[PDB]
């Protein structure tokens, strides 16, 4: 119930959050740093992109293709 | 509105219409200080016409760059499913017309109600007449003394104090 | 602003005090009161459909020949499988 | 809102398969359901007296049939998770999964 | 198009002597809430701006009217005018359609209705 | 049973300061520019002295606007001026007075000429002169 | 026949003769019974119409129209009861007597056997109605509604008696409609227009054209308690049917001048309904409906060629109910909140849930959903009046639009949140509120099952 | 109240039921298997080819 | 139906306010009076409610800005809006 605890994220990672370096040529810098970085890390670093999103493994395709091909088969 | 706080109402919305323009959560975050830079460029100088050009030219460059269909925070002055639930609305004082045999239910609750009224049954003699003492003639915003000097009962009773909940 | 001290912190003990009075559920506060008092479930589908199917057709079998021109049903669309040769296939 | 959506998989395994099937199907029916519907039109009546504008006009609309889909796919099913914390999501719902299936 | 609607204009500092435009209204919302908060009321409020909203609109014109300005004799361009027109449109028809019903037969013989 | 002087009487002026506000305060000081003036173009009995008109337009806007109620729900005590078109009208849009719709609605009107032609696919244009021949030209057999 | 006038006059000392408060229930009990007699010998032919006496054929005519007239009486005492309980019994004995004293002539009229019993009984009201408007008004503007209600109705109905006494001694005897079997036509002159114009304009001043209706909202806005006689005055008006007995015959062949009564009321039909949208007073808002799709019959009647009488009859008794019943709602909702100003009542539909479906079925029958009588009474209008000239489809096609925004705006104004200041409006519609509001939608829609009982001969 | 049967998430990315996704994935085949017979046997167009009506003789 | 309490609102508000590296997470949470952490006139008061909207997300009314002096005051009335603790 105390689950939303701090001292947790405090960005290390996130090539999108490395713009703090990009803005360091002017500087702010992060603060407030970790709010938009709340869920920025964790298993949210993968996020499968293009066709592999719409393949979903291409699982049964090339394994089950000949599953009917074929038993007699002449 | 006092001249001091006039930038707030812009400073509230300025970044507001921003975020609905940006997409990535960092994009909003990365432009924060960068667009925050422009505010304090002249941090301390005249309150009058000298810095009124921080108010004057703020008009343009804002309205210009306005209406990218902002994020509306659904329950709010506008936008979808804000005022949505009226099918209850809690019509407080529904307790009048009953014809009991409809009043058998919630006996403990009917007991509690008539106990609230005693306050509003007579709180008045010093509740109303103090408002004849409190506001001398033309008084602006009308609340009583915040305590009412001993026990407010409510005093604003009960229309604002018992008012209707949301579900 | 400080001034709201003596005020609305009474409401915190007033509003949350009404709401405090509000939530009640002992003693089953629906009395109800009075009074008294799946396999089959095989006649529920029967009381559902089998009552009409009877009634509706009793209004037909006794009927179609009553109206001079009732339901208009179309022709058989005969194919050369009866009295005919093909003869092609061409 | 199409903002504050997030990506494809956070406890939405089945429903996100329902989108990418249908929202693929409406795209011109490669082997799928309406393969006899949208597909048998611009290949049949397209040989006729047609206004020589609709041919220009309609087939261009066919394009946006992709970006219709892919837009509401890519903001909801693709990007990083963005939306306030305390999100309770539960998709185990006998009175729902029974319906989609 | 309809309208600018002038979301910015001249100001600053003239007409800062104009104050108590709110004192006009601030008096009432003090008095109105002085009305509106009372324990025993159970009833609607006078709200004069509504009494003077209809009664200065529905009635109280033919009393105020005078048949003088020829912008109030305008209405002949409005009230009677098109009512002549609709006669001009119709009376040509019902005739053009009638002449043919005599010499020559436009209709078919399966029209019994009418 | 409001007794005397219920509504507007024969204005526009008798003592503009006598009306607002004797009762019915449209203006505070008898000049708010809410003085019971706006009898613009009179002789029309319409809107006599009227602790009333031309106070501005385009909506009560129905937002937070929360002294108490202030707009369309909750009924502040007495401001009422003009109404009844106010539940089907709002304020300023983002652009201003661009008719590009008559442009686009006529955008296809460009393709009216695309109507006078046909779309016949087979054969191609193949700039011709007297090659057209929709049906036949020369002899039958 | 005497089967009817005699019991309904026998009613008259069923009332005062009684005791104290038993009076209301005494007469409401009997007054229903007469409805068995109402149908009893009626709804005979049909073909070759019923005439059972020398000076009465009650209604044969296929204008049955009389059964309703006997309904609305013991719908009043359920209607009128509200604030009339606050003055004396010897006056309350009166208000039930004159109210009957009306009901006795509306049985006499619609039969009349002739022209000249019609008229003296066509003018025989206005004695009983005028007395109900002026006394038991509400506002003080009532005193002018007393005059305006005369000085029109009576103003031009005297030129009848100059004309109908002119026919009596010209051709044979008008003593009987059922003998027109000799009628010569009316060709033309500068005399005959007037004859046709005298035998007409008296009727128009009742069912309003868009001119000379200046009285109709004056009397209804301010008018007795319950609509007590306002339900009756929505019977009286439509009872200008008698133009159906004349204009069918008795100068048949002047259609020459019809056009100033067509294009004058045909552009008002698209009109006065539109001046009804911004109204701030509710019993006004309904009063202008009553002009509109009533004034459509005047373009149904003038045109000959049935399929109009198929559709013109269904309309006289179409709004005969719907336009009645609305004055019954706006009464009730006024009992509780004492302004008739439409704005003030809002935030209902939470607090009176059962009365929700009462507004709806009312405001739905101005919309005229297809199955009910309303459209099957309008779509025989449009079918003949189209053949007149094709262009009538536009205006009277617009009527079918503005009337839909018209009705809803009255309901949808009562769906809102308002708690606002009202401590009143507690009563959850005690039965009479919902009892007398029924006996309309039940009998109304019902007729659509066998709707050959509302039709003309054609 | 009702029950605790699942607790919410602070963006710890809640767990699945493990019969949630597999039971679904069998319907990732029904698009990828039912797409089998597209190219077998059907080509981009199964038509026949117009042979350029040269005989104007 | 979602259960709500008065603890999380003392935590969440304590939480992200302790997330910002502009504030050391040894500093006061329930009462700092925020005027020590008001610097400057702007870019604090409206600055702090920029993030706190990102979690609950109702509107954060304007005139309620001046209640934000007391760090117990912000959490105070957020109970009265969403119908929070008894
Ligand atoms: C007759 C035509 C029926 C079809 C149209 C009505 C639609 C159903 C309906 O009434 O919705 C009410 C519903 C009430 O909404 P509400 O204000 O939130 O409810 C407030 C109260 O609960 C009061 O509103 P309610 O929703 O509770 O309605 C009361 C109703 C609710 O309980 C029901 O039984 C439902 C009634 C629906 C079917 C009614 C019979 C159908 C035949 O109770 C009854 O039915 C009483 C028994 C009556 C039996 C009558 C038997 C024949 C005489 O919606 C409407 O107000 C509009 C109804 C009209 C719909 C459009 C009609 C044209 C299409
Ligand atoms: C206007 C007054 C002008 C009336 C002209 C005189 C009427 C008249 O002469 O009637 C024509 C005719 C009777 O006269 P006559 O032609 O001699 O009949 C032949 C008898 N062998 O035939 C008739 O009997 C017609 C007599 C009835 C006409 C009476 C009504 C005429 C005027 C009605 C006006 C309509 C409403 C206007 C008044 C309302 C406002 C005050």
């Amino acid at each position: 119930m105390e689950l939303p605890d701090y001292k947790q994220w405090k960005i290390e990672g996130t090539p999108l959050e490395t713009v703090q370096e990009k803005l360091a040529a002017r500087g702010l810098r992060d603060p407030w740093g970790r709010n938009e970085a709340w869920r920025y890390m964790g298993g949210f670093a993968n996020n499968v992109s293009f066709v592999g999103a719409l393949l979903k493994g291409f699982k049964w395709g090339f394994a089950a293709f000949v599953v009917a091909i074929g038993a007699e088969y002449y | 509105l006092t001249h001091q706080q006039k930038v707030l109402r812009l400073y509230k919305r300025a970044l507001r219409h921003l975020e609905s323009w940006c997409i990535h959560r960092d994009k909003y975050r990365y432009f924060a200080c960068l667009l925050r830079a422009r505010f304090d460029e002249h941090k301390n100088e005249k309150d009058m016409v000298k810095a009124t050009q921080l108010l004057r030219e703020a008009e343009e460059e804002f309205w210009h760059g306005q209406h990218p269909q902002p994020y509306i925070f659904p329950e709010s002055p506008g936008g979808t499913s804000y005022e949505r639930y009226e099918c209850y609305k809690v019509p407080e004082w529904c307790l009048d017309d009953w014809h009991p045999s409809e009043k058998a239910m919630y006996p403990d609750y009917f007991a509690k109600r008539e106990q609230w009224k005693k306050l509003r049954r007579e709180s008045w003699e010093r509740e109303v007449k103090q408002l004849q003492e409190e506001t001398p003639v033309g008084g602006p915003r009308t609340e009583a003394l915040p305590p009412a000097r001993k026990q407010g009962d409510l005093p604003p009773l009960w229309w604002h104090i018992v008012t209707r909940p949301r579900e | 602003t400080p001034e709201e001290k003596l005020r609305l912190q009474q409401l915190r003990e007033l509003r949350r005090r009404w709401l405090k009075d509000q939530e009640l559920s002992p003693r089953e506060p629906v009395l109800p009161p009075q009074r008294v008092s799946t396999y089959r479930h095989s006649i529920f589908a029967f009381t559902h459909v089998l009552i009409p199917v009877w009634i509706i057709h009793y209004y037909l079998k006794y009927h179609v020949t009553t109206k001079p021109y009732t339901i208009v049903e179309k022709k058989p669309r005969i194919f050369p499988g009866d009295t005919i040769l093909e003869t092609g296939e061409v | 809102d199409i903002r504050k959506m997030g990506g494809l998989f956070k406890a939405m395994p089945f429903t996100t398969t329902a989108l990418i099937v249908g929202s693929l199907a409406l795209t011109g029916m490669p082997f799928l359901t309406g393969f006899y519907s949208k597909d048998l039109i611009i290949e049949a009546a397209n040989t006729s007296y047609t206004n020589a504008w609709a041919l220009l006009m309609t087939l261009i609309a066919t394009s946006f049939t992709a970006i219709y889909s892919t837009r509401i796919i890519f903001f909801a099913l693709l990007g990083q998770p963005r939306f306030p914390t305390l999100v309770n999501i539960n998709e185990n719902n006998p009175l729902l999964i029974n319906s989609i299936k | 198009t309809t309208l600018d609607p002038a979301e910015y204009d001249i100001s600053s500092e003239t007409r800062k002597a104009q104050a108590e435009r709110l004192a006009i209204r601030s008096r009432l919302k003090r008095e109105y809430q002085l009305q509106y908060y009372d324990p025993s009321r159970r009833g609607v409020i006078e709200d004069p701006a509504l009494v003077r909203w209809t009664y200065a609109r529905s009635a109280n014109i033919y009393p105020n009217f005078r048949p003088n300005t020829k912008t109030s004799l305008l209405g002949a361009l409005f009230g009677i005018g098109p009512l002549v027109f609709w006669y001009y449109v119709f009376k040509t028809d019902r005739d053009r359609k009638e002449k043919l019903i005599q010499e020559g037969k436009l209709d078919r013989t399966f029209n019994i209705s009418y | 049973a409001s007794h005397i002087t219920k509504d507007m009487l024969p204005g526009p002026y008798p003592k503009t300061p006598e009306e607002r506000a004797a009762a019915a305060k449209k203006y505070n000081m008898r000049v708010e520019d809410y003085e019971p003036y706006p009898d613009d173009g009179t002789g029309y009995g319409d809107y006599p002295k009227l602790p009333d008109r031309s106070q501005q337009e385009r909506d009560p806007w129905y937002d937070w606007d929360h002294p108490d109620l202030r707009l369309n729900w909750g009924e502040p005590m007495h401001w009422d001026l003009d109404m009844y078109i106010r539940n089907r009208v709002d304020t300023s849009p983002t652009p201003v007075n661009w008719n590009l719709m008559c442009k686009h609605l006529f955008g296809f009107v460009a393709f009216m000429l695309f109507m006078f032609w046909v779309g016949e696919t087979y054969p191609a244009y193949q700039p011709v002169g007297p090659k057209q021949y929709p049906y036949n030209n020369l002899y039958l057999e | 026949m005497l089967k009817y006038i005699i019991p309904t006059i026998m009613l008259m000392p069923l009332t005062w003769l009684s005791k104290n408060n038993m009076i209301w229930v005494n007469s409401t009990a009997h007054s229903l019974l007469i409805s068995f007699t109402s149908l009893l010998l009626m709804n005979q032919f049909g073909d070759n119409s019923l005439n059972f006496s020398l000076l009465f054929f009650s209604d044969s005519l296929s204008t049955p129209l009389l059964i309703l007239t006997m309904w609305l009486l013991p719908l009043m005492l359920m209607a009128s009861q509200h604030h009339l309980s606050k003055e004396n019994l010897t006056r309350k004995k009166l208000f039930i007597t004159m109210l009957i004293s009306l009901q006795l002539f509306l049985i006499m009229t619609f039969t009349a056997m002739e022209l000249i019993l019609f008229y003296i009984l066509f003018e025989a009201t206005l004695v009983p109605t005028l007395i109900i408007i002026t006394r038991w008004g509400n506002q003080t503007e009532r005193l002018n509604a007393g005059l305006y209600f005369l000085f029109y109705t009576l103003a031009g109905s005297l030129p009848l008696l100059v004309a109908l006494i002119y026919i009596q001694n010209t051709v044979g005897s008008l003593n009987f409609l059922m003998l027109q079997y000799w009628v010569q036509p009316v060709h033309n002159s500068w005399s005959n227009v007037f004859m046709w114009l005298a035998c007409m304009m008296a009727f128009m001043v009742k069912m309003p054209l868009y001119g000379l209706h200046l009285w109709l909202p004056k009397a209804h806005v301010e008018a007795p308690i319950a609509g007590s006689m306002v339900l009756a005055a929505v019977l009286l008006k439509l009872g200008g049917y008698g133009m159906l007995r004349i204009t069918l015959i008795l100068n048949p062949m002047t259609d020459f001048m019809a056009y100033p009564f067509i294009m004058l009321s045909l552009w008002g039909m698209i009109m006065t309904s539109s001046i009804c949208l911004r109204q701030t007073d509710l019993k006004s808002l309904i009063a202008y409906s009553s002009v509109s799709h009533m004034a459509l019959v005047i373009v149904a009647i003038l045109i000959q060629t049935p399929w109009s009488y198929m559709g013109a009859t269904a309309l006289m008794i179409a709004h005969g109910l719907t336009s009645s019943m609305l004055f019954c709602l706006a009464n009730s909702n006024y009992e509780r909140i004492h302004s008739r100003t439409m704005i003030l009542a809002r935030g209902l539909q939470t607090l009176l849930p059962l009365m929700a479906t009462w507004w709806l079925l009312a405001s739905l029958t101005n919309l005229a959903l297809p199955p009910t009588i309303n459209l099957i009474g309008e779509l025989f209008v449009v079918m003949s009046t189209f053949s007149w000239s094709n262009i009538t489809i536009i205006l009277m096609g617009v009527n079918m639009v503005i009337t839909a925004l018209y009705s809803l705006y009255m309901l949808i104004m009562t769906q809102r949140g308002k708690y606002t200041y009202h401590i009143n409006n507690i009563s959850p519609s005690f039965t009479r509120e919902n009892a007398l509001m029924s006996l309309h939608i039940l009998p109304l829609l019902l007729l659509t099952l066998n709707p050959k009982i509302i039709l003309g001969p054609l | 109240g009702g029950g605790a049967h699942i607790e919410p998430r602070y963006r710890q990315f809640p767990q699945l039921t493990r019969s949630q996704v597999i039971q679904a994935e069998f319907f990732s085949a029904t698009m990828w298997f039912w797409i089998l017979w597209r190219f077998w046997h059907d080509s981009d167009a199964v038509l026949g080819h117009f042979p350029y009506p040269d005989p104007s003789q | 139906a979602p259960p709500l309490t008065l603890e999380g609102i003392k935590d969440r508000v304590l939480y992200v306010l302790k997330l910002y590296d502009k504030i050391d997470p040894e500093k006061l949470s329930v009462n700092s009076h925020f005027m020590k952490d008001l610097g400057l006139d702007s870019l604090d008061q409206v600055e702090i409610i920029m993030a706190m909207e990102d979690e609950f997300g109702f509107e954060i009314p304007d005139i309620d800005a001046e209640k934000l002096m007391c760090p117990q005051e912000i959490v105070d009335y957020i109970a009265d809006k969403k119908d929070v603790y008894e």
